[PDB]
RNA sequence: AUAUUUGUUACAAUACACAUUUUUUGGCACCCAAAAUAGGACGGGAAGAGACUUUUAAAGUGAGACGUCGCGACCCUCGCAGGAGUCGUUCUUGACUUUUUGGUCGCUUGAUGUUUCUCUCUUCCCGUUC
């Protein structure tokens, strides 16, 4: 019976991808921090849509889904 | 616990909270050590800009920003780049911000 | 950013003494000293003004090929030569290299 | 034409004939009434004018003249989020 | 101030007909109303002016005048209109 | 706000809407709230390609309303002094 | 803040409008203060009544977000 | 912190408000509402060309341009000047504001 | 009257699996069983598969957003 | 007296014609015998306010001439103007009506200031003009009106449009 | 016998509050392609022809679908009153009730905008530019 917000409690500092809802790209990094609406902070993420990240902050109303 | 229940001080703290530890962070560290972020927009033009300033909703004052568009006609391209000295962005249209090395 | 009295050590001198020579990075440097006086806001204006140009993390000075430097340099003076020209009127014709060096030294 | 006080805000300006842009590319002219916090407006006697599609083709670059067509909706009301910008036409009666 | 007319062509359109009255009555004077509310037709329009002296003339003038066919008979109204 | 406060006084009157859609509900005003969202009664419905249909009770919802064509003697209501 | 009124549409068929393309009809259940509708019974309308029309669920709920218009096919 | 209490200090100075359709509007700034809403008063507002074989512009941008009453007939390109736009809040995209001013005095 | 979020409840519990639209734009449906959401609508879907509009890859246990949401459709 | 920008500032545009458009404007103390002898200069001050009708019946106009780009203009009400020629082309896109009633433009000098257009007005009254009269004015009126909706409140019978236009081939 | 000024109260009104489906911190963006020279281009109107359509050689200019206000009428139709009535009240105001000309048909091509598919030359007349 977990929710969204534990679940982002029990993801933090593991590997997730981000699916953003525009040109199916897919970020995948060791998330750092979440915001109350659910703002995302990732290190050593990769953007597949090939490249690689030093770190990143992800915009609420841009992602489509969150994964592990 | 929701905000409508704290006073006018934890909301205060709330704030300096959420931008000292949290996802903004990355924006906060890179403001104070002078370190210039990669900001793509929604119109998918990507800014080269130093962060004089940041705010909640993510509009933020940047200085020297560089701003880099392409275009493509019948998978013909072009690569155009554009110099602002002062910038002021709002933050809805931004999406990805990363921290440069 | 210090609250408290320390001794820090910083170049001045950064990307263009490692480039040019030692007499005449100094004689850069120093029409940058005088120059940053009559750039009071145009400073960040032309040393950011070629945006491709970053500072290393190490040094202060912009990092650059040294040619837009040379550029920089000669507007700055141009800048000085009005500034130091406009206070005693003279012509930008009338400016000698002599009166140029007593612009600089004086 | 028309100088409008250098400043004024849109409750300084009642009953002014107004030009109202909104988000699809037409317009409604029309006097100002009343307006609100998210700045939905009331206008009295209000015309939208909207540009052909082979106008809009004329407006490309190369004296123009488009056809407009525009029909007559008295005393509308209109919404915030779908107003881009306000100009001024006329001075009130 | 206001002069109802009669006997007119109600085969015209109502739009075109209240410009055509327009277009008549600006020698007179400043025409106040373009058409008449009632917008019956066949010759019933309202034609309201700003001067009385203006209207006056109209009377005297085209009284008997040849518009789309028939001629036109101007008189004085009964009552005074709405916007006077 | 007057604006929305116009459009409780509409109600029992003939209106015209325009949605975002781009369609055109035309018909009697029975409900509106503050948040905009009307139900109109007996209404002709024009398509945002021209198609005409007619349809007893409609409900839509305030964010996609456009525009509201209100009846025109409510310009003189007393909600603008 | 305010719940919508849907008070006298409840159990009654109702189409409604999914987007710009779309048509969904079903039974009304409940709603809430988002305008979000759950229904039953619901069928996608299409171009040919019998034939592109396919059924979704037993129990069906919309975002708010998403409805256009609502109109009730009933008394 | 709202940063919009930034623009408020910014009164009477020549900007470029960039909005979401292209449309550029440079102008002298007068009073900016706590929503972001921007009047200016002495106004030229146009749409760039992106030129890639003479690409086609915004289609509506350029119908909401004509239509301000603004644009003058015997116009080559694609402008508008004019006197008192007030922009909505949200339409902004970007402002570009003049490299005069010094940040660290305004942005306390 | 059932309210809406009561009856994704009755999803959450029921272990139904379910079927749900997104916005038009993106092209792709997700299924999978909805274990449980918040107050913005946004759920949490266990053993999820993304079918473009039935060679769909499957997810896994994936957070997605209320602001995509259509339809949730068992 | 002359019409300089002064009067034109000074004139009522206040009452605006409801029939069409807005702002109908009467240029000086009042352009319902104003008595502009000149041509119409200073149409600058004015700027295109706003069918937008300007009114300058009762007034000495000789010219109908010297106007500025008025994008708005679409009712010209010229009644007890000495007009003679009217060539221009400022007014050309812009304009729907044109009443020249109680005016002395010639039969041949009205024809020749137009040059003929492929569209052009609406409307138009040439009434209690010497040209009128002249034989064949109609038909002369018709084929310079080139395309037209009225003439002298008579519209030119769609026959008598083909046949103008056969006359034109 | 010598309206202005000061203080208080209320109303209107501007500057300090809210990024989570109902307005202001964005479902964002993309169809693609067309002028270069040293008498010449460009727009508009008219005529001819090709190719298209229709009938069994002869007829006009890419085709098929919503509306929009218009040109005709073998029709209807009387002809002068947003306003009207009532009551309170005093020389024109408030409160309470009744409810728009066009009702239609052709168009022997009104006139004109959406939306899908596929692929112009010659001659004259009028404006602009070098």
């Amino acid at each position: 019976p977990v929710n969204p917000k534990p679940f982002l409690k029990g993801l933090v500092n593991h590997r997730v991808g981000v699916k953003l809802k525009f040109n199916s790209t897919e970020y995948r990094g060791t998330l750092v921090s979440t915001d109350n609406y659910f703002n995302l902070q990732l290190n050593e993420a990769e953007e597949f849509v090939h490249g690689t990240l030093g770190e990143i902050f992800i915009r609420c109303n841009n992602v489509l889904y969150i994964r592990e | 616990r929701p905000k409508h229940e704290l006073s006018r001080a934890e909301l205060e703290e709330l704030e300096e909270f959420e931008f000292k530890h949290g996802p903004m962070s990355l924006i906060n560290d890179a403001m104070v050590t002078r370190t210039p972020v990669i900001i793509s927009l929604r119109n998918n033009h990507k800014i080269i800009a130093r962060v004089k300033a940041f705010d909640r909703h993510c509009n933020m004052v940047l200085e020297n920003v560089k701003e880099l568009w392409t275009e493509k006609k019948g998978k013909n391209v072009i690569n155009r780049e554009r110099f602002i000295s002062k910038l002021f962005l709002r933050g809805d249209s931004v999406i990805v911000v990363l921290k440069t090395p | 950013k210090a609250t408290e009295p320390q001794m820090v050590l910083f170049n001045i001198y950064d990307d263009w003494l490692d480039r040019i020579s030692s007499y005449t990075a100094f004689s850069r440097l120093t029409l940058l000293l005088r120059a940053l006086k009559t750039n009071e806001e145009s400073a960040k204006m032309i040393l950011l003004s070629d945006p491709t140009i970053t500072i290393k993390s190490y040094h202060l000075w912009p990092s650059f090929t040294d040619e837009q430097w040379i550029t920089i340099e000669s507007q700055m003076r141009d800048l000085i030569l009005t500034e130091y020209g406009r206070k005693y009127n003279v012509n930008i014709s009338a400016l000698t290299q002599t009166e140029i060096k007593d612009i600089i030294l004086g | 034409k028309i100088q409008v006080a250098h400043s004024s805000r849109l409750a300084n300006l009642i009953d002014y004939k107004l030009r109202v842009l909104t988000q699809d590319g037409r317009v409604y002219i029309g006097q100002l009434m009343a307006f609100d916090k998210h700045m939905n407006l009331v206008l009295n006697e209000c015309i939208e004018e909207r540009v052909p599609k082979t106008q809009l083709d004329k407006l490309r670059p190369r004296t123009l003249n488009i056809k407009v067509e525009k029909r007559v909706l008295g005393l509308t009301i209109l919404r915030g989020e779908q107003i881009l910008s306000t100009v001024v036409e006329d001075k009130p009666l | 101030n206001t002069l109802y007319v009669s006997q007119l062509n109600e085969k015209i359109n109502m739009q075109r007909l209240r410009v055509n009255l327009f277009l008549l009555f600006a020698t007179f004077g400043e025409v106040l109303k373009v058409s008449m509310n009632f917008k019956k037709q066949r010759g019933q329009a309202f034609i309201t002016m700003r001067t009385i002296d203006q209207a006056s003339l109209a009377q005297i003038s085209l009284n008997g005048e040849r518009f789309f066919g028939k001629p036109l008979k101007v008189e004085f109204s009964k009552s005074e209109t709405k916007t006077l | 706000g007057i604006p929305v406060k116009l459009l409780n006084e509409a109600q029992g009157h003939i209106v015209s809407l325009e949605l975002t859609t781009g369609a055109t509900y035309r018909g009697k005003l029975v409900e509106s709230e503050d948040s905009m969202n009307v139900q109109l009664r007996d209404v002709i419905a024009t398509e945002p390609q021209g198609a005409v249909t007619h349809m007893d009770q409609i409900f839509v919802r305030g964010s996609q309303i456009k525009f509201i064509v209100v009846p025109d003697l409510l310009k003189n209501a007393p909600l603008f002094k | 803040v305010s719940t919508p009124e849907l008070k006298k549409y409840m159990d009654k068929k109702i189409l409604l409008n999914i987007n710009g393309s779309r048509k969904v009809a079903g039974i009304l259940r409940g709603y809430d203060i988002f305008l979000n509708v759950v229904l039953d019974d619901a069928m996608e309308i299409n171009g040919e009544d019998p034939a592109n029309n396919h059924q979704l669920g037993l129990q069906t709920v919309i975002r708010g977000n998403s409805i256009i218009s609502l109109e009730a096919l009933d008394a | 912190m709202k940063l919009v209490n930034f623009l408020k200090k910014l009164r009477n100075e020549q900007v470029t408000i960039e909005l979401k359709n292209g449309t550029t509007v440079w102008g002298t700034l007068q009073s900016v509402s706590p929503q972001m809403n921007a009047i200016l008063t002495d106004v030229k507002l146009t749409l760039p060309q992106p030129r890639l074989n003479k690409l086609n512009s915004n289609g509506i941008a350029m119908a909401s341009l004509y239509l301000t009453g603004g644009q003058q007939p015997t116009a080559s390109d694609n402008i508008a000047s004019l006197q008192y736009i007030n922009i909505r809040g949200n339409t902004i995209r970007q402002i570009i504001l003049p490299d005069s001013l010094n940040l660290d005095s305004l942005l306390v | 009257m059932v309210p809406p979020i009561n009856c994704i409840f009755n999803f959450l519990q029921q272990q139904t699996p379910v079927t749900i639209w997104l916005f038009e734009q993106i092209g792709i449906r997700i299924k999978g069983k909805i274990v449980g959401f918040d107050e913005f609508m946004n759920v949490v879907i266990d053993e999820a598969v993304e079918i473009p509009v039935e060679k769909g890859t499957p997810l896994g246990k994936i957070l997605l957003k209320g602001d995509n949401i259509t339809l949730i459709t068992s | 007296m002359k019409f300089t920008p002064s009067i034109v500032i000074d004139a009522p545009q206040y009452y605006v014609d409801h029939f069409n458009g807005k702002y109908n404007v009467d240029k000086c103390v009042i352009l319902r015998d104003l008595q502009l002898e000149t041509d119409s200069e200073s149409m600058p001050s004015s700027l295109k306010h706003l069918t937008h009708i300007l009114d300058l019946t009762n007034n000495d106009l000789i010219m109908i001439p010297d106007l500025s780009r008025r994008d708005d203009i679409h009712t010209l009400l010229l009644g007890r103007n000495n007009i003679v020629e009217v060539d221009g082309r400022l007014l050309p896109m812009n304009v729907q009506n044109l009443t020249l009633s109680n005016n002395s433009i010639r039969r041949f000098e009205d024809l020749q200031r137009l040059r003929r257009a492929p569209r052009t007005l609406k409307n138009l009254t040439l009434i209690g003009n010497q040209v009128c009269h002249l034989a064949n004015y109609r038909e002369h009126v018709l084929r310079l009106v080139p395309h037209l909706e009225t003439l002298d409140f008579q519209n030119v019978t769609a026959e008598e449009r083909k046949s103008a236009m056969s006359f034109p081939r």
